[PDB]
């Protein structure tokens, strides 16, 4: 192209030079103009650019005619050659290239399911205003070109977030993003897919590729199904002790729901416990201020000082609560025989060893180092915590491991109840699980909901009956993992039908759990919660006689946070209210799955948080049980032995009332500290929260039975008789 | 708008005269009708000013600027008995409103024609 | 939209000062854009979602005379469309409980769900 | 298209020739400029290409007015006629044509499932 242009330019310039210097033949060559060749070159360039100074021009008739023809020909040639110029310019690759590493600036790589909602939730959980100063840059890697809205989302955070087009399975793309120097690799899963197993296999392949490129990198991955994560144990370079973690969405979510079934509001407490919330000051006498006094708490890990060695757990916990003002929940007992295990509130028979990790709940991380620099010789006399310095002076009843209730397998025909049969029997104090399932819908893994409710830590008479209300076609595909549990019944029907709800005595159940399985079919993300919201509103509007469904405890799974306010009959005080400040969330009646997207962030800055949550929420599942389930894809019963019976002794989450219990004389105006100390000393009971009536601070009486959550109140916090106390109760025989 | 067109025509006629000149008010007739248009512009500006929810945004519009650069200079001219051409051409910006009048008299119906005229 | 405008904007209709504002998240095609341009003096269109409170704030739903919800008469599952319309009603009433709503329902057994909304 | 362009060019050139050689009526035809028809053709072509040497130009009032109108009309016509020029250019078939055999150079033909991986 350049050669053609230059040759045409030079030829035209020379031809103009000839015709101008020669002159017109019919004028006897008297109109010739003295014009050098380079001046003609200059004239041609000025002409072709459509500038036309007019300092030099053609004066002869032939010169003007040839200039007209050259202008026409040049315009035609340029119009014809524009497409080749466009092809030379080409289509620039917007997201091609490589990440430029910066010294003293850590970066993490995020891959997997990179879409608008997932990226938005991950950035909301990770890039938070209340987050402390952290020098981590997020680099997204995905092979699908982003759409306009997600590109705008990246442009909003261009100073901290970068995007590159590539594939994890291609080692060159891994070299582009500098995966050899990345702090960690975070893999997100497609929560809305027809086949969860294919997504799990793809994520496992991505993990395998990343570990093949660099075996020493830390990986945090999302897993859809619980039975697939065992494949991660087949990778030789997958080191769980070095920070590689798999977060099972279904397992954690259904465990949260089950623990809230045992004690309502626990899911809200846990979600607020590892989430970073902006500080808001409220002075009006409402429930929001009492709630926000408990939202501020966070969870940390710390190594106990040498002064605590040889002392029992209740003594150290009482010293931490009274002196250091710290709530120490659990310890990490290390025994070379049985590796390391997190013990949740162990009894007084156990003593603190040397270098034992402990889990604390505290307002700020600065006040956590007290347990590391505490010496009785120089700090016992100190009263003010801030004054303390760092001075040093025949029949199978349980499973093989004996940690879950087990029964002989039974056919599904023995548990299906008709409406008349369900109405004939009387169910009180049970759990009703409404499922919006379908024969072609994706499995949600209902076993993760039943195992925490069927743990061996409970007695047989304390077990709550579980009644599944939904399509039998969907439930037959899940019965292969639920037929080994003692008390499970099925009512074929629809959760939206009032007759089925009246048959199972919905007004007498301890908890109603609404779950949806047809989430991938709906294209619009905000309409994925229609059936759950409709079911909740239908149940809340029912009438009963011997009186209304507004007092029925309900837990609803919701995908979008903005739909949570739809579960409150009262008008929205502000449609821009944050998720944690809404009444349904603060009361524990709604479970937004987005908090799981926060947990990964809490996993990145501390790997012990995920392990503590797993050992507190999933009912105490052990790696040995994980290996057995991987081997057999089922739960195997076994005869009772003294070792398994000793394995039965654990601690369970419960709520206690102060109306008529042993602490009734203290609930009328007494402080929370005396209650905590008495419960810890006498019954080895760990109180860690108050479930308080919403209309309790008001002087006027009210009929509302809704309660909100106060997490770890101070020592001088007052008590009212209409309160519930969260507690971790020891097993008693 | 009609008085704006008239003022523009008067400016077109007056452009042939020198930039600075002295002319008696009583002898001249075009300057009389020029001030007759200008006082109407001043009254209209005052009527919009008193009917203003926010004085700053009303004070920072193009019409107000045209009024400021048109009416105070003609008051200065009638006070000093001397004429200067000045920025009297800015009245032509009133033509931007022309399309609206074509919507008032039902001349324009289609939005494409309206935006083309604009 | 054509049927609704034919029924509502009629020549024989008496002098009524009601402006129609359409709210939908799907970008219109050329013919429907031309249909809007035919009635640009009385009908406006804005891209947004009813389920998003910000889009409800854009169209000034707090001062609107009424909210009219049309149903998809040609769908595989009428129950899903009815549930979506009920969700839209719930969102609108959550933003502003005092607004008047006229909705279209496909199936007769679904309208009872509208009795479950307290507002 | 070429006929329309050439006819417009020639008509405009002749009209400029007439108005320039005739002169302004109100000046008693004393501002006439000796300008041949082909020089007006050259002037019109220089103007339409937005080159504008300025060696030849319209000196009369009518000539300048008509040049302004011709510039406006030519710009409007070109803007309107761009799509037909694009259609004349059309969409070139990138892979149409035939293989050119070379003596002493064997070739094989591959067909069937022609995708990236294969
Ligand atoms: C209603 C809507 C609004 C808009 C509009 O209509 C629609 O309004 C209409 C109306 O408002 C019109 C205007 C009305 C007033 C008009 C005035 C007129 O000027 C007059 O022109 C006369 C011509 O004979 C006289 O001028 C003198 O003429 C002598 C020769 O005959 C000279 O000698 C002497 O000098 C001149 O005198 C002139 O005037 C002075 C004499 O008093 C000085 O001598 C000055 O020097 C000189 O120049 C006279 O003296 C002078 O006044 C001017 O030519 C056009 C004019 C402005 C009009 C232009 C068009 C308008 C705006 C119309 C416009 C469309
Ligand atoms: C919106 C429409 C179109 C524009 C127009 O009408 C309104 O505006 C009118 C107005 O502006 C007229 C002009 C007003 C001023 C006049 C002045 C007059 O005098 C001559 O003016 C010259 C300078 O222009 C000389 O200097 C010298 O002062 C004198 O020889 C000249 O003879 C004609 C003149 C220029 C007029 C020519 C015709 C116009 C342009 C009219 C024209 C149709
Ligand atoms: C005085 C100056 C001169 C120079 C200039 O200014 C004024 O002239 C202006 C004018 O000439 C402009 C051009 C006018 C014509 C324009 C045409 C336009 O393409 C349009 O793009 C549409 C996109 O929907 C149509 O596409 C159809 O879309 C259908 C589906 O909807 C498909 O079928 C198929 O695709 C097409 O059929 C169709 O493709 C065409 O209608 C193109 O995108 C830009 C364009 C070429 C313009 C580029 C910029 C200009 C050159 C301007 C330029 C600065
Ligand atoms: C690089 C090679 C290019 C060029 C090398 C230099 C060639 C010209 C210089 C020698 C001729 C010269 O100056 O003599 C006389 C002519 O003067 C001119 O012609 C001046 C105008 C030059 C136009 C730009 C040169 C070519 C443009 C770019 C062409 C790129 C192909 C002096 O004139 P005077 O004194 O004014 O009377
Ligand atoms: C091919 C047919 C086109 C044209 C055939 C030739 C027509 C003109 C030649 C005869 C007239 C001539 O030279 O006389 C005088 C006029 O001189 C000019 O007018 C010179 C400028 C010519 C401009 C280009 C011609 C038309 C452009 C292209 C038009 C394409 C349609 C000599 O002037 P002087 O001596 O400088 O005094
Ligand atoms: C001073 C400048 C003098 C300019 C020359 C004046 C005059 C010569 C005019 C003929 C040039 C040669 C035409 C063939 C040609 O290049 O085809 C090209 C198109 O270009 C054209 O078809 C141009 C048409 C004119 C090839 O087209 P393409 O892009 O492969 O499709
Ligand atoms: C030098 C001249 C610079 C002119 C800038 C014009 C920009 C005006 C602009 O954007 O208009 C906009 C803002 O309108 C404003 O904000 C008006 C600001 C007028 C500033 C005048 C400065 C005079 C000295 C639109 O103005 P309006 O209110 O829609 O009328
Ligand atoms: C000078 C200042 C700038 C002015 C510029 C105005 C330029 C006039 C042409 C503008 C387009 C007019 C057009 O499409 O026709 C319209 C009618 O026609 C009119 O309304 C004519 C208005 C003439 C003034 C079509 O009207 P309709 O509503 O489709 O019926
Ligand atoms: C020296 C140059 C003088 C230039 C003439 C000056 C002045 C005459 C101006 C009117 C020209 C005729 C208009 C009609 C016309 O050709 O329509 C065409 C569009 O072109 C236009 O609509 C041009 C609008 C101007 C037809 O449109 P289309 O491409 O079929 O769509
Ligand atoms: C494709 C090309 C080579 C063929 C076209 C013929 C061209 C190049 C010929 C035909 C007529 C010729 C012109 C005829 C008359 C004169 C006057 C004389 O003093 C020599 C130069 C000059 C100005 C000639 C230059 C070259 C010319 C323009
Ligand atoms: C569509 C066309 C034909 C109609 C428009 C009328 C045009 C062509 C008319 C109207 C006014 C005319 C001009 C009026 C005055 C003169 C001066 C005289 O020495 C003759 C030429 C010349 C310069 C005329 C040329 C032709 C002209 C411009
Ligand atoms: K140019
Ligand atoms: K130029
Ligand atoms: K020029
Ligand atoms: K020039
Ligand atoms: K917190």
């Amino acid at each position: 192209l350049l050669s053609i242009f230059i040759s045409t330019w030079l030829t035209a310039a020379g031809f103009i030079h000839l015709v101008e210097n020669s002159g017109d033949p019919w004028e006897n060559f008297q109109n010739n103009q003295a014009l050098t060749y380079w001046e003609c070159v200059y004239l041609l360039m000025v002409t072709m650019s459509t500038v036309g100074y007019g300092d030099v021009y053609a004066k002869t008739t032939l010169g003007r005619l040839f200039m007209v023809f050259f202008i026409l020909g040049g315009l035609a040639m340029f119009a014809s050659y524009v497409p080749e110029i466009i092809e030379l310019i080409g289509n620039r690759k917007k997201y091609g290239g490589s990440y430029s590493a910066v010294s003293g600036r850590k970066h993490i790589v995020v891959c997997g399911h990179i879409t608008l909602e997932s990226v938005s939730n991950f950035l909301k959980a990770f890039l938070h205003k209340a987050r402390d100063d952290v020098n981590v840059e997020i680099v997204f890697l995905h092979n699908i070109s982003p759409n306009l809205e997600l590109e705008a989302l990246f442009k909003r955070h261009f100073t901290q977030v970068e995007f590159y087009q590539g594939s994890v399975l291609n080692p060159h793309d891994l070299a582009r993003v500098k995966i050899e120097s990345a702090d960690a690799c975070l893999i997100l899963a497609n929560k809305y897919c027809a086949d969860p197993d294919a997504e799990d296999a793809s994520n496992i392949m991505r993990v395998i590729s990343i570990k093949n490129y660099h075996p020493k990198i830390r990986i945090i991955t999302q897993m859809l199904q619980y039975h697939n994560k065992a494949h991660l144990l087949n990778i030789p370079s997958w080191n769980w002790k070095e920070g590689d973690d798999a977060i099972c969405l279904a397992e954690l979510k259904l465990g949260f729901i089950a623990q809230s079934c045992l004690a309502q509001g626990l899911s809200t407490m846990l979600a607020n416990l590892f989430s970073m919330r902006s500080f808001i000051k409220i002075e009006e006498d409402t429930w929001q201020k009492y709630y926000l006094e408990g939202v501020s708490n966070e969870m940390y890990t710390e190594y106990l000082s040498s002064a605590f060695v040889g002392l029992s757990f209740p003594t150290v916990c009482e010293l931490c609560f009274v002196k250091l003002k710290l709530l120490m929940i659990a310890i990490e007992y290390k025994s070379a025989n049985r590796e390391s295990r997190i013990l949740i509130n162990p009894g007084n028979h156990l003593k603190i060893q040397e270098g034992t990790l402990g889990f604390f709940i505290a307002s700020d991380a600065k006040e956590v180092k007290r347990a590391f620099f505490y010496c009785k010789a120089c700090h016992d006399d100190i009263t003010d915590p801030k004054r303390i310095k760092k001075c040093g002076c025949n029949v199978k009843k349980y499973d093989s491991t004996g940690m879950f209730h087990w029964c002989a397998p039974k056919e599904i025909e023995k548990v299906i109840l008709t409406r008349s049969e369900a109405a004939m029997t009387v169910l009180s104090g049970h759990v009703v699980v409404c499922i919006f399932g379908d024969v072609s819908s994706a499995l949600i893994g209902l076993r993760n909901l039943v195992m925490p409710l069927r743990a061996s830590n409970f007695h047989y008479h304390e077990l709550k009956h579980i009644v599944f209300v939904g399509s039998i076609e969907y439930l037959k595909r899940e019965w292969e993992t639920l037929h080994n549990f003692p008390k499970v019944s099925i009512l074929p029907g629809t959760p939206l039908s009032r007759a089925d709800l009246r048959a199972v005595n919905i007004n007498l159940c301890d908890m109603c759990v609404i779950l949806s399985a047809n989430q991938n079919n709906i294209d619009d993300t905000s309409l994925q919660d229609k059936e759950c919201i409709l079911a909740s509103l239908n149940i809340k509007s029912m009438q009963f006689d011997d009186t209304t469904g507004v007092n029925i405890p309900i837990i609803t799974e919701l995908v979008n946070d903005t739909n949570v306010q739809f579960l409150d009959q009262a008008a929205a005080a502000d449609p821009d209210t944050e998720l944690y400040l809404t009444q349904p969330f603060a009361c524990g009646t709604a479970f937004a799955v987005s908090v799981l997207d926060s947990l990964m962030s809490a996993t990145y800055f501390n790997d012990n948080i995920l392990t503590l949550i797993r050992t507190l929420v999933t009912g105490g599942a052990t790696p040995e049980l994980e290996a057995l389930i991987a081997e057999e894809n089922a739960l195997r019963g076994g005869y009772s032995t003294p070792q398994t019976l000793a394995n039965r002794d654990r601690c369970r989450v419960a709520q206690l009332a102060l109306l008529d219990g042993p602490f009734a004389d203290l609930g009328d105006g007494g402080c929370y500290g005396d209650l905590f100390c008495k419960a810890l000393k006498t019954y080895n009971m760990l109180c860690f929260g108050i479930y308080r009536l919403r209309d309790a601070h008001l002087s006027t009486p009210s009929q509302c039975t809704k309660r909100y959550v106060i997490t770890n109140p101070p020592y001088e916090f007052e008590l009212v008789p209409t309160d519930l106390i969260f507690c971790l109760m020891q097993f008693d025989s | 708008f009609a008085l704006s067109i008239g003022a523009l025509v008067i400016y077109f006629i007056d452009s042939s005269n020198p930039i600075e000149s002295c002319q008696n008010f009583y002898k001249d007739f075009t300057l009389q009708i020029d001030m007759a248009f200008n006082v109407f512009f001043l009254l209209y500006f005052g009527l919009r000013f008193i009917a203003a929810n926010d004085k700053l945004w009303f004070w920072l519009e193009v019409n107000s600027v045209v009024d400021f650069f048109t009416v105070p200079p003609v008051f200065v001219s009638v006070y000093l008995n001397r004429s200067w051409l000045g920025l009297r051409f800015l009245r032509a910006l009133r033509l931007i409103q022309f399309s609206e009048i074509l919507q008032f008299l039902n001349i324009l119906k289609t939005s494409n024609s309206i935006k083309l005229v604009n």
